[PDB]
């Protein structure tokens, strides 16, 4: 048949399902997906790279004094300082003392730190469902990766099969997201062309090629003191010098759900919440009929122990008659108990046993076995052991969860005042019938 | 403090470690008293205490 | 798996327990105590000669 299901998406842990094809021994099988990477959309906003003050070579004014030409740079700034003295071996490299003025201009460029030292940031909004599941059809782990969508089914060795796509479209990311080499972060910037003087991207660019720079470092050009012939000049702070300090955590550890990182491209790992449809068409050739499956009769079921732990601390015991020998689908039915073995060699009158838990006390239960119901009660146990390593499978469960005695204790309270209600419902028409026998 | 969902907890460049509890396991009985309350203790302590 | 037994102090009697985890068939272990001794902290006070 083709037969569609839709597993919670759930990272690393075996889902085991029934395909029901009448008619024929029902090709119970067992898939469990391994990877839930996330690709957001590709669309970079800008870049940040560490500036540089570039200071050329002031101009001293000697016997004279000029104007302040303004270029077109970032951070422009020019000043003509009067009554400055040039200083060498020989003292006043100008020849009088007075006259003397000196132009002095600077302004901010990008660096060739900008090569490899920068950070993009990055506009990202709807991503790419892209998975991977294996399946351990019939004794053969096949493991595939693909994007759920919808329409991209793929198809190897007689199983096609589309993956999703994602019902809970949550991300880990916003819009507003900035990029460094190893590390991403979620986090507004300010836009392109907007970076308050001395702030987080402070200096803007598109590209690390792009020429046009966006900066803002508030300089201002003080007044040398006497004889110290150089450019004294304010502050310009760099955000990268504290590009790090801000940062804390990484979005490995600020993501919910598990949620884990992949960069170059930004990959979001194994997220799990919600639930992927999966739809496969295997045809007859991997369906066995009932006829052709041995008939078990004599199905007598039972545990040695159980113990409702995480892993499979129930293994129990079936002793049967089938009619001959060949395969049988084992399934179970309910959610509650997940039975670790997908098909079993049956010969006829004989006895196994079958690893599985729930995580209640008494599970009472009724397995699938050559399309046959058989009924088996367990009595659990508290297990030993306290903290557990991994998750686990069974334990899927709500609050109505069956019990071994609360049972018998709960029939004995309500095996209480009810009856007494009928007590008083006789006290009542007796009452009644002797106000009504006056008349 | 573990919750019921698990705890990752990462210490230095060395991987992260994920963890996860059982069912408050091992305050268990069901006797000739009570010992409900016991098996409440392990089904899902401190929430639905108030129904019984 | 674990196993606390309290068995009774008995010099030179074994003890069977049965030792069994949840889920495997039982087992059925000897333990021996041989000697129980009880060493006291001394202190000389003084000798004679
Ligand atoms: C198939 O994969 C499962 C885990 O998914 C592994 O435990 C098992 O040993 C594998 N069996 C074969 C036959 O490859």
């Amino acid at each position: 048949y083709e037969h569609v299901t839709v597993i919670p998406n759930t990272v690393g842990v075996p889902y085991k399902t029934l395909v029901n094809r009448p008619g024929y021994s029902p090709m119970v099988l067992e898939m469990e997906l391994l990877s839930v990477t996330l690709e957001p959309t590709l669309s970079l906003d800008y870049i940040t790279c560490e500036y540089k003050t570039v200071i050329p070579s002031p101009y001293v004014k000697c016997c004279g004094t000029a104007e302040c030409k303004d270029k077109s740079l970032p951070d422009y700034s020019c000043k003509v300082f009067t009554g400055v003295y040039p200083f060498m071996w020989g003292g006043a490299y100008c020849f009088c003392d007075t006259e003397n003025t000196q132009l002095s201009e600077a302004h901010v460029e990008k660096s060739e730190s900008c090569k490899t030292e920068f950070a993009s940031a990055y506009r990202a909004h709807t991503a790419s469902a892209s998975a991977k599941l294996r399946v351990l059809y019939q004794g053969n782990n096949v493991t595939v990766s693909a994007y759920a969508n919808g329409d991209h089914a793929v198809t190897v060795k007689d199983a096609k099969f589309i993956v999703g796509p994602m019902s809970s479209a949550w991300t880990p990311f916003d819009n507003k997201i900035v990029v460094y080499k190893g590390d991403v972060y979620n986090m507004d910037y300010p836009p392109f062309g907007a970076g308050r003087p001395g702030q987080f991207g402070d200096i803007q660019s598109r590209t690390p090629e792009s020429e046009d720079v966006y900066a803002n470092t508030q300089l201002v050009l003080q007044r040398p003191s006497a004889g110290t012939v150089h450019v004294p000049y304010s502050q310009a702070p760099s955000g990268f010098k504290y590009w790090l300090k801000e940062r804390g955590a990484s979005l490995q550890h600020t993501a919910p759900f598990g949620c884990q990182i992949a960069t170059n491209p930004v990959r979001a790992m194994n997220c799990a919440v919600g639930n992927m449809p999966i739809s496969i068409d295997i045809p007859d050739a991997a369906f066995t009929r009932v006829v052709d499956a041995p008939s078990l009769t004599d199905m007598s079921c039972e545990v040695p122990a159980c113990t409702h732990s995480s892993d499979f601390g129930g293994v129990a015991i079936i002793k049967y008659a089938a009619s001959k020998k060949g395969k049988c689908a084992v399934h179970s039915m309910t959610n509650a108990v997940t039975i670790r073995e997908a098909e079993i060699e049956v010969e006829g009158n004989s006895q196994l046993q079958i690893s599985f838990s729930t995580a209640l006390a008494s599970a009472e239960f009724r397995v699938q076995v050559c399309s046959t119901q058989v009924h088996c009660a367990a009595e659990c146990h508290p297990p030993k052991d306290h903290i557990v390593n991994y998750p686990a499978s069974h334990t899927t469960l709500g609050v109505q969860d069956i019990s071994v005695t609360a049972m018998s204790w709960v029939q004995k309270i309500t095996g209480g005042v009810g009856l007494v209600v009928a007590v008083a419902a006789l006290i009542l028409i007796v009452v009644l019938c002797v106000s009504f026998s006056r008349h | 403090t573990v919750p019921t969902e698990g705890l990752e907890v990462t210490w230095g460049n060395n991987e992260p470690y994920k963890y996860w509890p059982q069912l408050s396991t091992n305050g268990t009985a069901h006797g000739h008293p009570h010992e409900i309350i016991l098996y409440y203790y392990e089904l899902y302590p401190t929430m639905t205490v108030v129904v019984v």
